[PDB]
RNA sequence: GUGGAAGUCUGUUAGAGUUGGUGUCCUACAAUACCCUCUCGUGAUCUAUGUGUAGGGGUGAAAGGCCCAUCGAGUCCGGCA
RNA sequence: GUCGGGUGAGAACCCCGACGGCCUAAUGGAUAAGGGUUCCUCAGCACUGCUGAUCAGCUGAGGGUUAGCCGGUCCUAAGUCAUACCGCAACUCGACUAUGACGAAAUGGGAAACGGGUUAAUAUUCCCGUGCCACUAUGCAGUGAAAGUUGACGCCCUGGGGUCGAUCACGCUGGGCAUCGCCCAGUCGAACCGUCCAACUCCGUGGAAGCCGUAAUGGCAGGAAGCGGACGAACGGCGGCAUAGGGAAACGUGAUUCAACCUGGGGCCCAUGAAAAGACGAGCAUAGUGUCCGUACCGAGAACCGACACAGGUGUCCAUGGCGGCGAAAGCCAAGGCCUGUCGGGAGCAACCAACGUUAGGGAAUUCGGCAAGUUAGUCCCGUACCUUCGGAAGAAGGGAUGCCUGCUCCGGAACGGAGCAGGUCGCAGUGACUCGGAAGCUCGGACUGUCUAGUAACAACAUAGGUGACCGCAAAUCCGCAAGGACUCGUACGGUCACUGAAUCCUGCCCAGUGCAGGUAUCUGAACACCUCGUACAAGAGGACGAAGGACCUGUCAACGGCGGGGGUCUUAAGGUAGCGUAGUACCUUGCCGCAUCAGUAGCGGCUUGCAUGAAUGGAUUAACCAGAGCUUCACUGUCCCAACGUUGGGCCCGGUGAACUGUACAUUCCAGUGCGGAGUCUGGAGACACCCAGGGGGAAGCGAAGACCCUAUGGAGCUUUACUGCAGGCUGUCGCUGAGGACUCUCACUCCGGGAGGAGGACACCGAUAGCCGGGCA
RNA sequence: CGAGUGGCUUGCUACCUCGAUGUCGGUUCCCUCCAUCCUGCCCGUGCAGAAGCGGGCAAGGGUGAGGUUGUUCGCCUAUUA
RNA sequence: ACGACCGUAUAGUACGAGAGGAACUACGGUUGGUGGCCACUGGUGUACCGGUUGUUCGAGAGAGCACGUGCCGGGUAGCCA
């Protein structure tokens, strides 16, 4: 995690860096298929190992808020 | 580094040259202009009043 | 004194210009005869440069191959329409007037047929209020009421990329990198940090500003600096 | 255990720099040099060439720093005896 | 460097040999820029050369650079120019938009050449051998021909294939050494043509419900392993090339580790890592054509820049020569280069200085200050505190070990890889040289890495992530231009502009009176044009009415400028200092007082604290980590000191040669007093004084060097500031023109914007020209 | 209260020097003065002695090491004739 | 070119109720300063002898280099305190 920052930038940043980056390599629902393969590629980039579905998402997790309230409206 | 001899090593660019037009090397070839007889820059012959005494 | 930093901007030389030869494509919607017989495929997802955001390639009927403003939730293979009877579905881009009250879009566009100039940053997205005859309102990403053309072409959804700022910079160098991808000079020297002849703030034994900082919008460049035309400042009252 | 992150550590690797000696030199080897010590050395890194920004104007992580040994306004000639 | 010798009229430094040395990312090899003949030969020494010179980068005279396949040439990059269009009083000026061209010689892309021989000097260019590319022609073949592929790409970790090199084993050829049997060198052979294919991808078979696989991640009923197959690599292997070439000869064979080169797997991005020409796609024979430009040499302690044959500066590649060791480290040594980081001779060679070695006892007493020097040191084992943001602190600290020889064990396929064991044994000392940390505590500052005053400042200053406020919906905010136009912007509020504070943590009180900004505003004030009155046969002019922004007035606002006192148990001028911290890098008083520590402490630390004159983003407090930042203490150590000594190398001194500069009104062997514009070698009185020369450390010549920088003066200069004087840009606002029809309104036809277009939006407004009022250190 | 000497403190003046006479403290090295701190020789005492205290002659010699502080000065410590 | 001090004998005496406590003189030593000298002790001693690390000369022997001794031990003359 943020153990990478050793005893630099403090406690809040190097916090959320581990959060966010927890979250963000977590293995996530692919939405093509229904595996737990998919891995960020870039900036707000995705794809699933399993079936190579490539689809744009959150930055650091796959769906936002707000984009899972495009679904209901 | 200091600004005077050591910095003068440093020195090994091209820039003014003899001039095609003027025969001066004043053409810069970086440029494509003379600095002394202004071919390049204008058809007409670089020329100033205060290249001379004002009166003369 | 000596011109300011912000003056030094407006002559565009290369320290102040965006890195444009380095940037890829401006997203602008595809341009219509009617009738909506446009699709295209998603071929592929990128990065734009220019934004931080991802952005993906459609392939249409017509063999046009060109980038799109794409909105969360685009995938490879998926089908996108242009045109007034585009289907109601996220990546799709048609009209506001047939867009249904309630759903968010993005790239909006401000004058018919422009290409769009609202909602476009990472994560972001107008809300498609009222309807009409005459006028379309959109809430905009600022919480502006923004009365719109019901002819403004529009894509629904929300901008992919969402959250990029949650995440703090961390380290100087990252921000460096980032802004080494824009038209900006950064890093920052505060006015008050400089000589006299360089800022109206600069100068003085300790550092302070040794006048009020809000400033007159009627103030010329050069003077415009500090809280410009501030209706207010600090965070009581 | 594996893995191998880092504006991460040591390091006269290349390369960059310069804390102290207030050493040597001070009609110098040199109009900014020499020696030892010292600091950086995967990054906001260093480096070559090309290219752009011009004088009340540039450029400046800001020292009024830098813009060809000169800058709190370059250089040249002219105004000018 | 030295001894011999060669040449020459002449030899320390020109050449030969021997002996002795120096250089190893360079002092060797190839080159870019730049230089421009400096290159080679002959003949010379007046000039140039730190002395000499027969020498030379010098002088005279000749000579030398050979290309289809190495660059250029071709392509396009940031970007530049030209033409057209537009602006400008105008242009050699100026932004945009079209078109065209220009823009890469080591080091972007790119059709094709290798090996050897030859010259005094060129050489993938000439010559020999062999090969290849493009175009064109002829011929055979071919109807395919443009889709796709390539050119073509970031950073970090890593597997696999694999050549050179290096090393190990054994053989062959030659050399060296001479108690041994060791040691050294060589053992060769290209482009190209042909062939082989691992990885990746895919197909067939198969049928895993737990197996397959990796260094690691991982893979699978959406079909794992296994089996077969398609496509498919090297600058690599193999065969030809080659009774080519090369070698005196032999003219090997295997192996390990493997730069180059080839091919995969993984990870990172608020960062996404060129383009175009060209090539492939798309056969073969034979013939012809392949022009133009560059080509020498240096590439640096003498060929470049720095006035110089300057200790400086100056790009690339040789990063795999041997021992060493972790190593592209040190040290020593090859290949190769050099004795030109170019004056020599002499004196146990004094004083004195530079750089350095060794110092008894004491051990920081030295000093502003351990400045300088030293101490420690590599690797392994044991062990490691406070504190902490749980990362770190940490190599904390402290303790022990370390060589050689003999025989072995374990890990691994193995290494000329690594980890151990037993016995034997030497020294004062086993990281034996070299390489190689001294350690600990308290306090202040800035969080951190990072930046800076080229040439006296590296810091606490700037930056930074983080915090915050301000402006703006894009026909925007901010900014450049006189204009035409332009940056931001292939950007759109999760944006980007303008500012302040400066990681985290706990927090951030009161004040809107003044000033700033903004909003509002009945009434007041508020310009010009038009309008009305007076005046004028008209006009000047006087007055009136209307009244925009602005001001008065009201409100909002301090993470906006800033403020938070005196007095009494409110007063100025709004409030009257809250949390914290506190004698501070802020406390004058002041060496404050108490304590700690010392023999003794204006220091330092802790506490107190009425604070001359602390205090909350003018941020307060606090703080782990970090630091060539400031201060203090301790252990260790030492020539810093007591107190100096001896030694080493280079100078200094004497001799040959070469050979400056600073400075100079004159006189001048001075000393003690006095005098004098009061700070005299020169005046007065005395005293002393034979001339000249060598070495010395510098008392004096108010020594030399610079028309004092300090201070003042000048109706001197410049940079900077502002509610100084006066103006000028700029913004806001009214009015007139553009400008049309029917104190509030509709319309469309100019004009503006959007749209490829149709058309849509807006609209007599806005933009623009003119003028008027307000603001106006942005500027003069 | 009165009279003086010095030129170590400070003040005053503006005589010399602005085409420059480089600061304080320290250090090192040399000479000097006496208004004597010690040492020699004396006089007095509220001088038994020992020792103090005061005074006279006298400048031959000596007057040292350390803690804070840049400090001079001074405060402090152990030695000392 | 010598200044100064301590100690012993004088003497537990003179003096003094006691407490305390001298001197002349003769001696021994210390300190500061001064001039000189090296038998003694100590330092140095890149004369010299030895040990030993890395590397090169094939090993051995004997040597070079590692800065004017690679490092370490001893140390004659001489110079020194
Ligand atoms: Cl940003
Ligand atoms: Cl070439
Ligand atoms: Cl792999
Ligand atoms: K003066
Ligand atoms: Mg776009
Ligand atoms: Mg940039
Ligand atoms: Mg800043
Ligand atoms: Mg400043
Ligand atoms: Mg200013
Ligand atoms: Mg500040
Ligand atoms: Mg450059
Ligand atoms: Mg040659
Ligand atoms: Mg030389
Ligand atoms: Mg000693
Ligand atoms: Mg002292
Ligand atoms: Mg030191
Ligand atoms: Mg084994
Ligand atoms: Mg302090
Ligand atoms: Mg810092
Ligand atoms: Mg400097
Ligand atoms: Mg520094
Ligand atoms: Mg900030
Ligand atoms: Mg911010
Ligand atoms: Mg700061
Ligand atoms: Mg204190
Ligand atoms: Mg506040
Ligand atoms: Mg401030
Ligand atoms: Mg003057
Ligand atoms: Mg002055
Ligand atoms: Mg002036
Ligand atoms: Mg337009
Ligand atoms: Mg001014
Ligand atoms: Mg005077
Ligand atoms: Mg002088
Ligand atoms: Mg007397
Ligand atoms: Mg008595
Ligand atoms: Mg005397
Ligand atoms: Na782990
Ligand atoms: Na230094
Ligand atoms: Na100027
Ligand atoms: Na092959
Ligand atoms: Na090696
Ligand atoms: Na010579
Ligand atoms: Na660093
Ligand atoms: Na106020
Ligand atoms: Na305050
Ligand atoms: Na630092
Ligand atoms: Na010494
Ligand atoms: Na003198
Ligand atoms: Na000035
Ligand atoms: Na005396
Ligand atoms: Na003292
Ligand atoms: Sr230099
Ligand atoms: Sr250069
Ligand atoms: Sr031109
Ligand atoms: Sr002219
Ligand atoms: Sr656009
Ligand atoms: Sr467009
Ligand atoms: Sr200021
Ligand atoms: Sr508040
Ligand atoms: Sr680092
Ligand atoms: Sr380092
Ligand atoms: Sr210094
Ligand atoms: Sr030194
Ligand atoms: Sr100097
Ligand atoms: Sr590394
Ligand atoms: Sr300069
Ligand atoms: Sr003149
Ligand atoms: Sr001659
Ligand atoms: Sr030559
Ligand atoms: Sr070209
Ligand atoms: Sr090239
Ligand atoms: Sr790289
Ligand atoms: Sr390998
Ligand atoms: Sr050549
Ligand atoms: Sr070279
Ligand atoms: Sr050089
Ligand atoms: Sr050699
Ligand atoms: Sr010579
Ligand atoms: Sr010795
Ligand atoms: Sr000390
Ligand atoms: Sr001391
Ligand atoms: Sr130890
Ligand atoms: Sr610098
Ligand atoms: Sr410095
Ligand atoms: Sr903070
Ligand atoms: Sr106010
Ligand atoms: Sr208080
Ligand atoms: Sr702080
Ligand atoms: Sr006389
Ligand atoms: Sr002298
Ligand atoms: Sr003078
Ligand atoms: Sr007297
Ligand atoms: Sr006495
Ligand atoms: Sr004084
Ligand atoms: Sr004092
Ligand atoms: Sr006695
Ligand atoms: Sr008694
Ligand atoms: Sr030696
Ligand atoms: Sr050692």
């Amino acid at each position: 995690r943020s153990g990478r920052f050793g005893a630099r930038y403090g406690r809040v940043s190097r916090r959320r860096v581990a959060e966010i980056e927890s979250e963000m390599n977590e293995d996530h629902a692919c939405p093509n298929c229904g595996e737990d393969r998919v891995d960020r590629q870039g900036t707000g980039i995705w794809q699933c190992s399993y079936c190579d579905y490539k689809f744009t998402g959150g930055s650091y997790k796959p769906e936002t808020p707000g984009g899972k309230t495009v679904r209901r409206s | 580094t200091g600004a005077g001899t050591p910095s003068q090593g440093k020195k090994n660019t091209t820039t003014h040259t003899k001039c095609r037009r003027c025969g001066e090397k004043s053409y810069h070839t970086k440029k494509k202009v003379c600095s002394s007889c202004g071919f390049g820059k204008s058809a007409k012959r670089r020329d100033y009043e205060w290249q001379s005494k004002a009166g003369e | 004194g000596r011109r300011i930093q912000g003056q030094r901007r407006g002559r565009g030389t290369s320290t102040f210009r965006a890195p444009s030869h380095r940037y890829k494509a401006d997203l602008e919607h595809r341009k219509v005869e009617d009738g909506d017989v446009i699709a295209g495929t998603v071929v592929d997802i990128e990065h734009d440069p220019a934004r931080s955001a991802p952005v993906a390639a459609v392939e249409f009927e017509d063999g046009d191959r060109r980038l799109i403003l794409a909105p969360e939730g685009v995938g490879v293979g998926d089908e996108l329409q242009v045109g007034v009877s585009a289907e109601i579905a996220p990546g799709n881009t048609l009209p506001l007037a047939e867009i249904p009250e309630g759903v968010p879009v993005c790239n909006v566009e401000s004058s018919p047929g422009d290409g769009g100039k609202f909602a476009r940053a990472s994560g972001v997205n107008a809300q498609l209020l009222t309807h009409d005859r005459n006028v379309a309102v959109v809430k905009l990403p600022s919480g502006e009421m923004k009365r719109l053309d019901p002819q403004c072409r529009a894509t629904i959804g929300v901008v992919a990329g969402g959250g990029r700022t949650d995440k703090p910079f961390v380290k100087a160098g990252n921000k460096h990198h980032k802004m080494k991808a824009r038209g900006t000079k950064w890093p920052n020297v505060r006015g008050v940090a400089m000589n006299a002849v360089d800022h109206p703030f600069g100068g003085g034994g300790r550092q302070h500003p040794g006048k009020p900082k809000s400033i007159s919008r009627n103030a010329p460049p050069g003077r415009k600096v500090g809280d410009i035309a501030s209706k207010r400042t600090g965070r009581g009252g």
